[PDB]
RNA sequence: AGGAGUGGAGCCUGCGGCUUAAUUUGACUCAACACGGGAAACCUCACCCGGCCCGGACACGGACAGGAUUGACAGAUUGAUAGCUCUUUCUCGAUUCCGUGGGUGGUGGUGCAUGGCCGUUCUUAGUUGGUGGAGCGAUUUGUCUGGUUAAUUCCGAUAACGAACGAGACUCUGGCAUGCUAACUAGUUACGCGACCGGUCGGCGUAACUUCUUAGAGGGACAAGUGGCGUUCAGCCACCCGAGAUUGAGCAAUAACAGGUCUGUGAUGCCCUUAGAUGUCCGGGGCUGCACGCGCGCUACACUGACUGGCUCAGCGUGUGCCUACCCUACGCCGGCAGGCGCGGGUAACCCGUUGAACCCCAUUCGUGAUGGGGAUCGGGGAUUGCAAUUAUUCCCCAUGAACGAGGAAUUCCCAGUAAGUGCGGGUCAUAAGCUUGCGUUGAUUAAGUCCCUGCCCUUUGUACACACCGCCCGU
């Protein structure tokens, strides 16, 4: 089922496909586990350990991802996570608990659910950058 | 102009063919852009149009490196007089106007 | 030529007393 | 034989420009105001808004079959397929160009430049028209530059409204001292149903509508049919 | 408070004077010095030149009708294969040749003669009527003590009231369309295609819904909500929701300059230019010079690291074509280096493309050095667009480790996806970037203040200035 609403960072983004299945986590064919910069794994791993690692009980998210960026895919990545969770804790089950885990990793910070809306901006001329000029001469 | 008055009376039929063309702005241009392949130099018929303009009767509207050239009535009579021939060839453009 | 402005543009050169003479002709008398 | 897109529009705007040049050095004299171009299948119109149209035109369209004649030759146009046509300009009031070439033409039959500017101002607001700026630089007389203005009316001086508001134009005056620049602005009044300025209204301005009537009985009552 | 720090180190179009005639220009206060969209065999040429040709044509008078060109295996040599004062005389017939004239030449000198043109005070917040009040009047008030604001933005005081241009508003947008028109140049999930008793593929499985990229209409954010300040107002500061509580730029006034451009222009003013024509047909040198001064910038001085290579993520774009070969560019053979032929892919989200890219993701000698930070300093060779790479100018292979131990005084630039690090693209373009213009990618403690020593001249004030202090002026 797509209950997918996106989940972004940056100009990269994920769509977190969720359904009934075995409780593991997959990332375009590669385990959440093992990612190209091997650093943020724990980025990775914060939300669900936060919330609990026992609310997986026979759900299949598959992750697919695009964009610029490795850690720009991340912190959407994760975001896509924990939207299909929203989606699939608010389509049939209970919202106490939800709301509970809500408040918990709300909380814990903000960029789980709602997007940062930064973006990278245009360069003006006269000058090497958007913001800085060239050096004046005397 | 070292140019044989054959070609140059050549050159007053293709015009009189029809009223006004154009010219490239160049002298170093072996042939015509209207009369291609046909021994025309650029450079000897901007010398026929700047003839005519020592005479007076003809005038331009150069623009954008191109002589736009130009027709009075008294020019086509002399076109029609050296030409040696009736004034009944009138451009072809009002046989299909 | 308009006189009021011919008397706007030279009134201060050298022909400003001769366009204020016109520009009085102008201004009365018809 | 295909062209991508951009570069089939530019040389779109490029036919047009050239068209634009070579018509406003031909027929200044005789009053061209504006080139415009339309398509049908195998064929391509052209019509040319003047304020001089019968001297746009010419006996028997005769000029026309010449001016076609050296269009035909310039841009590749195949002999006999082409037409040229002309309208009147509706107001010159609502082009600046017009009134530019007038000036140009003004000037070069010999004239004191405030006479022909003050000309055009009385002209222009008696058409009804909201603001004109007729700026004239160069050597009025003796051997100094001196930027003169011939301002009428309230004019908008920014914003987006001066791409359709305001309409301009630059000009060249070539007499035997030198060269007089002018430039002359036109603001077109709010004029939607009509042509004459732009349809939309001022961006930056609210009118509140009059208010309705209240008909307020203090005992209640009904109205059946 | 602080941030690449250019300044401190060898390599740049050009600067300011700098070896044998041409290394020459326009721009001396930023607002000239990587600027004229500027790395030049040629047209990169504004420049002694060696001169190949009249592209001097034509009113009026000609020895007036025999002036010349297209003469190339030649001895004819200063363009020889253009008879070049060449003994002999080869070539489309009055058409180049004779005079004050007129221009195909005006990138030749003055922008201190001018014109659109932008720099520029100005990107500040300034500017001006009407009616009313004051003054004989020029003028003044409005346009202000003050609070507020990014703002002459408002509030407030108020002989002013009401307005106008500018600011604001506008528009594209950055940012939520889970709602909606809707793709076969877009894309994840109903059954086997090569594997595991149910899970996993960009050769993809029959089946296919707008969630996942483009581009449409409407919506949404308003200091709207609460709290603390405030002349209790305009407003300022905190807080919950919310995608968003200052996204960035182009438009920008009245009026003006003696700021640059006549070397941008078929827009132009007496002088050299009257054909003895500062390139013009052909084209073989020139801004392509060496002793040094803080002109934008360049790779570094190292262990937060260059370095075997493992894994893998980009966004604007640019793209086969009028005297336009040359543009990107999917394989076989060869060739480390550039490149030969073919079946094709591309007018284009169809073709490269899933820009597999590129910075980083740290398993290799590295340890404080002249070797591996620091190709910055040698001679040879394959060669593709280039008749013409002479200063291997530009496509690489070997060797060359000079200087720099993060650099005085004066001192650029920087508040959020910013500075900064990082590569790709457009401009110039034989295929070309140390420059510039866009794009992504990675990505802060920098303080939410004051006017110092920097400018901007707003109010009061003085004036003998008004050509306005580069003024005026006194005396020997």
């Amino acid at each position: 089922q797509s209950v997918q609403v996106f989940g972004r960072k940056k100009t990269a983004t994920a769509v977190a496909h969720c359904k009934r299945g075995n409780g593991l986590i997959k990332v375009n064919g590669r385990p959440l586990e093992m990612i190209e910069p091997r650093t943020l794994q724990y980025k990775l791993l914060e939300p669900v350990l936060l919330l609990g690692k026992e609310r997986f009980a026979g759900v299949d998210i598959r992750v697919r991802v695009k964009g610029g960026g490795h850690v720009a895919q991340i912190y959407a990545i994760r975001q896509s996570i924990s939207k299909a969770l929203v989606a699939y804790y608010q389509k049939y089950v209970d919202e106490a608990s939800k709301k509970e885990i809500k408040d918990i990793l709300i909380q814990y910070d903000r960029t789980l659910l709602v997007a940062d809306p930064r973006r990278c901006e245009s360069k003006k001329f006269g000058g090497p950058g958007a913001r800085a000029r060239y050096q004046k001469s005397y | 102009m070292l140019m044989p008055k054959k070609n140059r009376i050549a050159i007053y039929e293709l015009l009189f063919k029809e009223g006004v063309m154009v010219a490239k702005k160049d002298v170093h241009m072996p042939k015509h852009p209207e009369l291609a392949d046909k021994n025309v130099p650029n450079l000897h018929v901007m010398k026929a149009m700047q003839s005519l303009k020592s005479r007076g009767y003809v005038k331009e509207q150069f623009a954008w490196r191109h002589f736009y050239w130009y027709l009075t009535n008294e020019g086509i009579q002399y076109l029609r007089d050296y030409l040696h021939l009736p004034p009944e060839i009138v451009p072809a453009t009002l046989r299909r106007s | 030529t308009d006189p009021i402005d011919d008397f706007q543009v030279n009134w201060n050169t050298k022909h400003g007393s001769g366009v204020t003479r016109e520009l009085m002709r102008e201004l009365n008398g018809g | 034989v295909q062209i991508s897109k951009k570069r089939k529009f530019v040389a779109d705007g490029i036919f047009k420009a050239e068209l634009n040049e070579f018509l406003t050095r031909e027929l200044a004299e005789d009053g061209y105001s504006g080139v415009e171009v339309r398509v049908t299948p195998t064929r391509t119109e052209i019509i040319i808004l003047a304020t001089r149209t019968q001297n746009v035109l010419g006996e028997k369209g005769r000029r026309i079959r010449e001016l076609t004649a050296v269009v035909q030759k310039r841009f590749g146009f195949p002999e006999g397929s082409v037409e040229l046509y002309a309208e009147k300009v509706a107001t010159r009031g609502l082009c600046a160009i017009a009134q530019a070439e007038s000036l140009r033409y003004k000037l070069l039959g010999g004239l004191a430049v405030r006479r022909a500017c003050y000309g055009v101002l009385r002209f222009i607001m008696e058409s009804g028209a909201k603001g004109c700026e007729v700026v004239v630089s160069g050597k009025l007389r003796g051997q100094r530059a001196k930027s003169m203005k011939f301002v009428d009316g309230l004019m908008i001086h920014s914003g987006d409204p001066v791409n359709y508001y305001v309409d301009t134009a630059v000009r060249h005056v070539l007499l035997r001292q030198g060269v007089l620049g002018i430039k002359v602005k036109i603001m077109l009044p709010w004029d939607p149903t009509g042509k004459i300025g732009p349809k939309k209204p001022l961006p930056d301005h609210v009118s509140i509508v009059e208010p309705k009537d209240e008909i307020l009985p203090t005992t209640p009552i009904s109205e059946q049919k």
